[PDB]
């Protein structure tokens, strides 16, 4: 059936657009949470490192 | 040739459900990825 | 009196399109309201179905099914092509002379 076979191929193009959005959503979430993983890594590292460093400074000074 | 529209409307609904399965698999995939990120 | 007039009008309206709507729904037993294609049934005259099917031949090849399977008195020429393309084809059939 010609024209509603074309309508069902538009439906397969909607499947195509949905899997495009699926891969795009997976990569977007992975990228933004990778940014946050590295940022929180460096954040807690440098914060506790600065606390450790200032404790060493004030300890040797005292 | 009316039954052709009938049965390919049925399998049109089936193609929508194929896309739906792809969607929900992608969503729980990204959820498990964010779970590994939090861990 | 209002109820009797309404019941008489309902019986008069049901006396004409009982067999034709049932025949169209029987041919269209799976293609009624699924969101792919409309099916414009036009209660037309006897077998001048090619004069209406000229617009369907102007439409898609293995579709734009414009034919009358039953209701030999008033031929329920169902035309099924698409939604928007079948709306344009219904305009073309009305240009050829048709009424759904």
């Amino acid at each position: 059936s010609k024209l509603e076979a074309i309508l069902s191929q538009e439906v397969e193009a909607e499947i195509q657009a949905l899997l495009q959005e699926a891969e795009a959503k997976a990569e977007a979430v992975k990228r933004e949470a990778e940014e946050k993983a590295k940022a929180l890594l460096q954040a807690r590292e440098r914060a506790l490192e600065a606390q450790y460093r200032a404790a060493l400074r004030r300890a040797e000074s005292a | 040739l009316i039954k052709s529209l009938a049965e390919k409307e049925k399998q049109l609904l089936e193609r929508l459900e194929a896309a739906k399965k792809e969607a929900e698999e992608r969503v729980k995939r990204a959820e498990a990825e964010a779970k590994a990120l939090l861990e | 009196t209002r109820q009797k007039q309404e019941l008489e009008e309902e019986l008069a309206l049901a006396q004409a399109y009982l067999e034709p709507l049932e025949r169209l729904a029987a041919l269209a037993h799976g293609l009624d309201k699924s969101p792919f294609l409309r099916v414009i049934p036009f209660l037309l005259t006897e077998k001048e179905l090619p004069l209406v099917e000229e617009a369907l031949r102007k439409a898609l090849e293995d579709r734009y099914l414009l034919a009358h399977e039953a209701y030999a008195g008033g031929v329920a020429a169902l035309v099924v092509v698409h939604r928007k393309e079948v709306d344009q084809a219904k305009a073309a059939l009305s240009r050829a002379g048709v009424a759904e």
